[PDB]
RNA sequence: ACCUCGAUGUCGGCUCGUCGCAUCCUGGGGCUGGAGCAGGUCCCAAGGGUUGGGCUGUUCGCCCAUUAAAGCGGCACGCGAGCUGGGUUUAGAACGUCGUGAGACAGUUCGGUCUCUAUCCGCCGCGCGCGUCAGAAGCUUGAGGAAACCUGUCCCUAGUACGAGAGGACCGGGACGGACGAACCUCUGGUAUACCAGUUGUCCCACCAGGGGCACGGCUGGAUAGCCACGUUCGGACAGGAUAACCGCUGAAAGCAUCUAAGCGGGAAACCUCUUCCAAGACCAGGCUUCUCACCCUCUAGGAGGGAUAAGGCCCCCCGCAGACCACGGGAUUGAUAGACCAGACCUGGAAGCCUAGUAAUAGGUGCAGGGAACUGGCACUAACCGGCCGAAAACUUA
RNA sequence: AAUUCCUUGUCGGGUAAGUUCCGACCUGCACGAAUGGCGUAACGACUUCUCAACUGUCUCAACCAUAGACUCGGCGAAAU
RNA sequence: GUCAGGUAGAGAAUACUAAGGCGUACGAGUGAACUAUGGUUAAGGAACUCGGCAAAAUGCCCCCGUAACUUCGGGAGAAG
């Protein structure tokens, strides 16, 4: 039902539609993924597919999952994520050891991709939250970039647990929605997804059909 | 190596012919007007080309009606049709920004002899 | 990009020199008015014996800006000097010739007159 | 080389340069420096450049090696004896080695020297 | 700021037992025929001959 | 005048928000002296939005352009250990008045120091120790929480229904926009303190040439990479359940009637799922899997203590677009992790030397030349080391 | 109007918008002729308004280098 | 209070430098937010703000040419 494969960021690139309009696309390599194991509901509870994808040296796999892989009746692999399906009737669709290509996907259809965002380090409000700042000249002191006020005189007390303040920000799970995918290279296994996906280049990413356009 | 060669090859456009910034250039542009496609010649200068692979472009300018128009083009861009190179430019810099406060005399560009 | 408090040359023989962008119309609270953006401006200069006067307020259409403008086909378009030419009431431009030129993107709706008086594009 | 990234070594910048010249200088004249651990780390791309450029020299070298190392008598002993004796070396001509810290400030203290073999 | 009162006892060595130090990883190296402990950091010097052993 | 004169800093504006609906708009409904558009009144509804300027310290208020709107209030007339002081409310001086006078004027004008290294709680992020009943690892259900909810113009329906005419639809679809948020450098731009080219002053390399330090990188024209918006994409759903107002069906009490007394229904941007993220410290401390599942000594055998180990982890080492430290991620001789070298892409623009023309500056051939950093492909040339620490089960009852 | 509570008195000049700015009307709460009345070329780090350029004051914020802030080595306070 | 070089510069200002004196007394690292000192910016150019506050712009030598007013000196280095 819920088609999805794992995938790497290669990078960024342009296109041209048949009536000559350009397409900045997103090159991202959605390389084989093997079946690892079938989450049931009478197993576990829930109906999902375990992917696994990525190549990754016998002698650097640890040692539990060899022994998981071994179990399954595949090879190792770096990266190993999890498609929720919706039933029993979708989960029948896979099979333990079964190979999964960039062939699941159409031209024109409309994804959703699943990865983690950048890292921007400790970055102050104005960066985090688009907080306005003070004015640089007419006496402001030492305010230029701070946030302000930050609640009530005396009556709260304490701050509203949940105020938009300073910290680290990025290196979350990002995911976009009704992304179209251009084209699919079947000799290369890519895709290329009109708009940009979060992560850096050469990053583990999930695409999934989409849920409000599929 | 330009890791997405392999995918920018297939939209690589060929008969490019080779010009620099500062040659006097007329490129066909393919424009539609009213479910009508014709063809629309801007003659100008190449004030600047970015190179880029398949995103290069470059910048023409031309001075109309005492007014400038600057007008940047993708070199593999499939909207062009021509590029015809009529005169080379013996300018020293990669970018002729500078360009843009010339009028006249003091905006001709020298010519390869 | 034109906003509030701008100066923008005005492109007809309507007698107006240069008029003061007020207000982009098209929205709530719009910041910037590209090229085919309406808006509402003052005549803050005009010729010697013009039919409009300076501090008249009228409605002029945003043409030939002077900040790029991206196309559908990945183009750009950019000019050197910010002009404007004044329409009238709901949709026509006051006068009747164009000096400079003006940019494709006029074509949207409704700017036929213009787009065959500006001798350019 | 590769920028800093970051605040500099030495206070300001136009001294950084400065700096990895005169330690340049002082590894082609003697051998062997003891510095503190990114200065070495620093130096090592700007040593390997400068002995590239050594190894490369005919005309148009030593005027690229003069404009950075100031001391004529170390680029022409530079030039001189280490010249090709790394042509069989395909990069990777100087080694760092980690030392005890010093007194007072805990500085990382590393020693640069020209591998001989 | 200034403080307000006087913290106990209780909280102020809780805090102070955190300003502690990390003994350093050594290791056994051969040098002038005697066995020494030194880190693996300067176990290169040490062979070399570079580090000062007192 | 009930705490506060052995201190509670008083009106604005900027930043920052939270909450009530006595609702400005969006949403739904009843009556209309509702023909239609467009209105008047009432009820429910706070999920979201509620513009930019001129005057004036101003709150308030008037005016100019729009938009659906440019809501009313509480939070010490919110917010000065977040920011300025335009005014009030010190000391100086002036104008008009009172006062012989010093002086005064909720009358006016000019200018007039805004201190504090965060102790505790509170908030935004990150770690250490321990627990989940052997020691570890992969993938996840999830209670319970956080984020979003905005809507305009145009075309068809249809110039149709309505209406003498003027004027002009409800409902349902299609197209394009204004604001906000998330991601990113693919395009355009902002910055690039070890990049390129020109040059003024000055010193130096013995000197010409060619070069180096300083004068903001000395100044300009560019500038690969990282970050960013001015730029490029994505979202405000669809649908399901129960409802507020409201509209209802069968129906007596009370032979009629009645939306209710027993049931069955429809019913909104309100509520719960649905969309995005966090989450088993959720002490009911979870679930499916995989690795090791066995070695000694002491106390006086009841448990405990000490040492050495398996899987695994950590330290040390090379690094990152991960980062304040930490922590996370990748590699570690069975390797392309980083630096160097080669090549490519790209930036800059035609390098030094020689020769030629010109008395000279200077121009032309060797030459897409020379120089370079972040991007990419190879190459062990250099450092990931003949190395150290933690790290596995008391038992019992029922079926 | 440095003088006026009514006052943002009324008209006109400028801005699309002007309780500010300039002239006039004169109803002078409570101007007035050596505690000077009326102006004055030049002048003033005095006060107010406007115009041309200019720019990050702002729309709308973004990056680069330093001295702190952050880690390490040593010395080492404070107000309460 | 006295000596006052050289290079360009009107200049004892400004930049470097000769002779001369110093790196002066806590340091090494790390692109955190944020604070202070400087630089840069696509379009608008005071629309921010009580207030052009701060920032931004011209800036020197030789020439052409400089208004209203005036106490005839000045405005004036007007301006351009
Ligand atoms: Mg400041
Ligand atoms: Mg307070
Ligand atoms: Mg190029
Ligand atoms: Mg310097
Ligand atoms: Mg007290
Ligand atoms: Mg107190
Ligand atoms: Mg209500
Ligand atoms: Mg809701
Ligand atoms: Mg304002
Ligand atoms: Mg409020
Ligand atoms: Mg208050
Ligand atoms: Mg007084
Ligand atoms: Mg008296
Ligand atoms: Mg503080
Ligand atoms: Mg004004
Ligand atoms: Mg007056
Ligand atoms: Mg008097
Ligand atoms: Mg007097
Ligand atoms: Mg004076
Ligand atoms: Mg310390
Ligand atoms: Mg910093
Ligand atoms: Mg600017
Ligand atoms: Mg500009
Ligand atoms: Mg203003
Ligand atoms: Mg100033
Ligand atoms: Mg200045």
């Amino acid at each position: 039902a819920r088609k999805g494969i794992l995938g790497t960021k290669l990078g960024m690139t342009q296109v041209f539609d048949e009536n000559n309009k350009v397409v900045p696309v997103t090159v991202v390599k959605a390389g084989p993924n093997v079946v690892t194991r079938i989450r049931t509901t009478e197993r576990d509870g829930y109906s999902a597919v375990q992917l696994a994808y990525g190549e990754i040296s016998p002698r650097k796999v640890i040692k539990p999952v060899a022994g998981q892989f071994a179990a399954a009746g595949v090879n190792p692999r770096r990266h190993v994520a999890e498609l929720r399906l919706d039933d029993e009737a979708a989960v029948a669709e896979y099979e333990v050891g079964q190979e999964l290509t960039a062939e699941i996907f159409s031209d024109g259809a409309y994804v959703d991709v699943t990865g983690t965002s950048k890292g921007k380090g400790f970055a102050g409000t104005m960066k985090r939250h688009g907080f306005r700042g003070q004015g640089a000249a007419h006496g402001a002191q030492a305010v230029h970039r701070r946030p302000g006020s930050i609640g009530g005189c005396a009556t709260p007390g304490r701050v509203f647990k949940g105020t938009r303040m300073s910290g680290r920000m990025g290196n979350d799970r990002v995911t976009t929605q009704n992304l179209k995918v251009h084209k699919v290279d079947a000799e290369n296994g890519v895709l290329l997804i009109k708009g940009a996906i979060p992560g850096r280049n050469g990053g583990l990413v999930v695409v999934r059909s989409a849920i409000k356009r599929g | 190596m330009n890791t997405l060669d392999f995918v920018d090859q297939a939209s690589l456009r060929d008969d490019i012919p080779t010009f620099s910034p500062g040659d006097t250039v007329n490129v066909h542009v393919k424009v539609i007007e009213g479910s009508k496609e014709r063809i629309q010649v801007f003659k100008g200068v190449v004030i600047r080309r970015q190179g880029g692979g398949i995103s290069e472009t470059f910048t023409v300018r031309k001075e109309s009606y005492g007014v400038g128009v600057e007008r940047t083009f993708p070199v593999h861009s499939p909207n062009i049709d021509h590029i015809d190179v009529l005169t080379r430019g013996d300018v020293r810099r990669a970018k002729l920004y500078y360009l843009r406060e010339l009028r006249g005399k003091k905006a001709k560009i020298k010519e390869k002899r | 990009m034109i906003q509030q408090e701008s100066r923008l040359k005005v492109a007809d023989n309507t007698g107006a020199k240069e008029i003061l962008c007020i207000r982009v119309l098209g929205g709530s609270s719009r910041r910037y008015a590209g090229i085919g953006d309406v808006i509402v401006a003052t005549v803050k200069d005009a010729i010697p014996g013009g039919n409009v006067k300076r501090g008249d307020v009228v409605k002029a259409v945003v043409v030939r800006t002077v900040k790029e403008r991206r196309r559908a086909d990945g183009s750009y378009i950019k000019f050197d000097e910010n002009a404007a030419v004044i329409i009238k009431n709901d949709n026509d431009p006051r006068g009747t010739r164009i000096f400079g030129p003006v940019g494709r993107e006029l074509r949207e709706k409704k700017f036929m007159k213009i787009v065959s008086l500006a001798p350019e594009v | 080389p590769k920028p800093t990234k970051g605040p500099r070594l030495g206070g300001s910048s136009s001294h950084q340069s400065a700096l990895l010249a005169n330690l340049a200088t002082s590894l082609f004249e003697h051998g062997r420096i003891k510095t503190t651990e990114p200065k070495a780390r620093a130096l090592r791309p700007y040593a390997e450049k400068l002995i590239t450029h050594a190894k490369k020299g005919a005309l148009h070298n030593r005027r690229e090696v003069m404009k950075k190392i100031r001391d004529k008598d170390v680029v022409h002993t530079l030039f001189a004896e280490i010249g090709p004796f790394y042509a069989d070396r395909n990069g990777g001509y100087t080694r760092i080695i980690k030392v005890e810290n010093r007194k007072g400030d805990n500085a990382p203290m590393a020693v640069i020297e020209l591998v001989r073999e | 700021a200034v403080p307000k009162r006087r913290m106990s006892r209780a909280n102020t060595r809780s805090r102070r037992a955190q300003w502690k130090a990390e003994a350093p990883g050594l290791v056994t190296v051969s040098v002038a025929g005697q066995q020494r402990k030194v880190p693996r950091r300067l176990l290169k010097a040490a062979r070399l001959g570079l580090v000062d052993l007192d």
